[PDB]
């Protein structure tokens, strides 16, 4: 019922540009907290970004100055501007919905991003 | 606070009627009286224990002193046969009297 | 003003109603309203009262916590929320103006303008 | 979340008592509360409910006037006034919180969390 | 009060005191974005809102 | 009798305001006043 | 803040009582979410607010602790109860996770 | 008043078997806003009840998946998928529409 589907990742040269997409069915993206979460191969989950329901943005220390999070109200979709890509950006990214005291209740399937 | 009215009194047509209203230290308060002819919404006929509203003939006379509020109807006619509710205000509380029914023969 | 009430109907005990008392003119603004219910076999009961501004609201001892009188001088309407309608609330309700602007001057007046009552019946 | 009910014991027929529902582990500032009684082997039966900030004091007929309820929104506690206790109130008393914190989640409705209960015995 | 229902007190037509606020030595985060707290005492305002 | 229960028929609404002052009242007993509004 | 799970590699047979510990270094007292991740899959909530059962999670999973100590308790293991288990800082700004504990049906 | 009657008074059912508990309202409990304001409680022996079914068909946090509710208007039924040894105790329904809150009389599911 509540499904997140992701696209846009792929093998990209270091320092290049890229963008992810995360379509949402059921949840309105334009009024909920959406987060980007990273998982490097052989590593665990780690936070990237969150854009507030009001539109305020947030990124991690390892992310500031490189990535940008963006949205569309017409297509109910979540985006991540991918840029200045180093070798450490090789990971799988999921989109999740943040509810504060409630945990990441819904999740996406994930997309593999490789840097070479 | 309660106001005590006799259940009913009756006089022959053309006579003078007298209907009483009792309360604790009721002569220190303002009392209103109303006429409810059966099947009819009531109409104010006496307020402030002495004054008579516009549209009412002068034979509706009311007075108050001590613990009794009284209304006097001289020259009672047929349509004076009605329910008569002595009203009073105490501590912002609308409390109605029992309601004395007047019957004319 | 010329007053007409509405809203009285068949409800079962514990149900909800919302009466009304609409005014003809805008002179409604200058009148402190009173709700008075008339029993099917007895006379009248004072239910509630509201000031001309609507900031001085009082209820009868038997009805507080249940009813909610409110008004709208720009809408020339008077309402009475009617919750936990309970066994002895069946009656005919009268909306009567006082004239006194505030509760401190109510004793100097009387309820002069009554509209046609609305019949409220509660029963299983 | 803990619902510690205090007070209660053996009180005299017609005497007096007051019961305390000390709550913790949750807000209690936007939550309603309920009082539920159960005479020995006779079933859960309702008593009382209160709104988020008091004022809304909702009672059954058998506790009309005779019981009153209050809360300490600073100290997060629920109270219960008793007078002229009869023999039918000899029971164990549960204070229970409503599910939830929005409107139409009736303050006299669903009861998510319950306490441990204290016995109130009226005898001599 | 909670930060959603934050109190707000209008302060008017009285005479303020900011020398006791500078000598409070307890206000960990005393940061001034209007006038400096050293010049606050020698400045008159139209309306203070605590 | 010396009561003077005064009812206010001046305004319908009164809110969102800054000044409020109370003192001993200002007032065949001729009484004269001059009101003037200079620089605030 | 730094969250440390202990210990990383964990093993037990079916029916054992397991206690996976994520230890809070400062002390936050209500901000924990238990994230179970099937190997190479999408994680899911298990216990949110560190003590309450998130809806649809089977009743064999429990959480406990408040303040500086926190634990995950599984009352009765299942052969499919192997995963990598995460702890997360709720109500935070960086949403710090733990390193991850890999239970093994061994 | 809303007087509610349960059916039946007792349901001794062996564990592993399914069980249904029905409680019918005297009035209509439907659509205060669009839902069915009847709630289901279990008072296990010796301890205090907690919610099993709210709003007629839905359940609260952490309830066993075997419980489910059904029915609309005046008839309502609780549906236990598989009775077990922890399910013993009285079952209550409650009307959640009008202020006089009335519970059922109590039917135990027991092990016979």
């Amino acid at each position: 019922e509540v499904q997140l589907v992701e696209s846009g990742g792929g093998l990209i040269q270091p320092g290049g540009s890229l963008r992810l997409s995360c379509a949402a069915s059921g949840i309105i993206v334009s009024s909920n907290y959406m987060t980007w979460v990273r998982q490097a191969p052989g590593k665990g989950l780690e936070w990237v970004s969150v854009i507030y329901s009001g539109g305020s943005t947030f990124y991690a220390d390892s992310v500031k100055g490189r990535f940008t999070i963006s949205r569309d109200k017409s297509k109910n979709t979540l985006y991540l501007q991918m840029s200045s890509l180093r070798a450490e950006d090789t990971a799988v990214y999921y989109c999740a919905r943040d509810l504060g005291p409630y945990g990441m209740d819904v999740w996406g399937q994930g997309t593999t991003v490789t840097v070479s | 606070y309660e106001l005590t009215q006799p259940p009913s009194v009756s006089v022959s047509p053309g006579q003078t009627a007298t209907i009483t209203c009792s309360g604790d230290k009721l002569g220190d308060k303002y009392a209103c009286w109303y006429q409810q002819r059966p099947g009819q919404s009531p109409v104010l006929v006496i307020y402030q224990d002495s004054k008579r509203p516009s549209g009412i003939p002068e034979r509706f006379s009311g007075s108050n002193s001590g613990n009794t509020a009284t209304l006097t109807i001289g020259g009672t006619q047929a349509m004076d046969e009605a329910a008569y509710f002595c009203q009073a205000w105490d501590s912002n509380t609308g409390v109605f009297g029992g309601g004395t029914k007047l019957t004319v023969l | 003003v010329q007053l007409v009430e509405s809203g009285g109907g068949l409800v079962k005990p514990g149900g909800s109603l919302r009466l009304s008392c609409a005014a003809s003119e805008f002179t409604f603004s200058s009148y402190s309203m009173n709700w008075v219910r008339q029993a099917p076999g007895k006379g009248l009961e004072w239910v509630s009262s509201i000031s001309s501004s609507g900031s001085q609201i009082y209820y009868a001892d038997s009805v507080k916590g249940r009813f909610t009188i409110s008004r709208d001088n720009a809408k020339k309407s008077l309402y009475l929320q009617m919750n936990s309608l309970r066994v002895e609330d069946t009656a005919v309700y009268y909306c009567a103006t006082n004239g006194g602007a505030h509760s401190s001057t109510w004793s100097f007046y009387g309820m002069d303008v009554w509209g046609q009552g609305t019949t409220v019946t509660v029963s299983s | 979340v803990q619902l510690l009910e205090s007070g209660g014991g053996v009180v005299q027929p017609g005497g007096s008592l007051r019961l305390s529902c000390a709550a913790s582990g949750f807000a209690f500032t936007t939550y309603a509360m309920n009082w539920v009684r159960q005479a020995p082997g006779r079933g859960l039966e309702w008593v009382s409910a209160i709104s988020d900030g008091g004022g809304s004091a909702y009672y059954a007929d058998s506790v009309k006037g005779r019981f009153t309820i209050s809360r300490d929104n600073s100290k997060n506690t629920l109270y219960l006034q008793m007078n002229s206790l009869r023999a039918e109130d000899t029971a164990v008393y549960y204070c229970a919180k409503t599910r939830g914190r929005g409107l139409y989640d009736y303050v006299w409705g669903s009861k998510d969390y319950w306490g441990q209960g204290t016995l109130v015995t009226v005898s001599s | 009060a909670s930060v959603y229902a934050w109190n707000r007190k209008r302060i008017s037509n009285c005479v303020a005191d900011y020398s006791v606020l500078y000598n409070s030595a307890s206000f960990s985060t005393f940061k001034c974005y209007g006038v400096s707290p050293t010049k606050l005492n020698d400045l008159c305002f139209t309306n203070v809102y605590a | 009798k010396s009561w003077m229960e005064s009812e206010f028929r001046v305004y319908s609404s009164a809110n969102n305001c800054t000044f409020e002052y109370v003192s001993q009242p200002f007032l065949k007993n001729l009484r004269e006043f001059v009101f003037k509004n200079i620089d605030g | 803040i730094q969250l440390t799970q202990s210990p990383s590699f964990l093993s037990a047979s079916v029916g054992d009582r397991v206690t996976i510990t994520c230890r809070a270094s400062q002390g936050i007292s209500s901000d924990l979410a238990w994230y179970q991740q099937k190997p190479g899959k999408a994680p899911n909530l298990l216990i949110y607010a560190a003590s309450t059962l998130q809806s649809g999670v089977p009743s064999r999973f429990s959480g406990s602790g408040s303040g500086t100590d926190f634990t995950l308790t599984i009352s009765s293991l299942q052969p499919e109860d192997f995963a990598t288990y995460y702890c997360q800082q709720l109500n935070s700004d960086l949403y710090t996770f733990g390193q991850g504990t890999k239970l093994e049906i061994k | 008043d809303i007087v509610m009657t349960q059916s039946p008074l007792s349901l001794p059912v062996t564990p592993g078997e399914p069980a249904s508990i029905s409680c019918r309202s005297s009035q209509s409990l439907l659509h205060s806003n669009g839902y069915l304001y009847l709630d289901w409680y279990l008072q296990k022996p010796g301890q205090s009840p907690q919610l099993l079914i709210y709003l007629g068909s839905n359940r609260a946090s952490g309830v066993p998946d075997r419980f489910s509710g059904s029915g609309s208007g005046t008839d309502f039924t609780l549906k236990i998928s598989r009775v077990e040894a922890e399910d013993v105790g009285v079952y209550y329904c409650m009307q959640a529409l009008q202020t006089p809150g009335t519970f059922g009389q109590g039917t135990r599911l027991e092990i016979k």
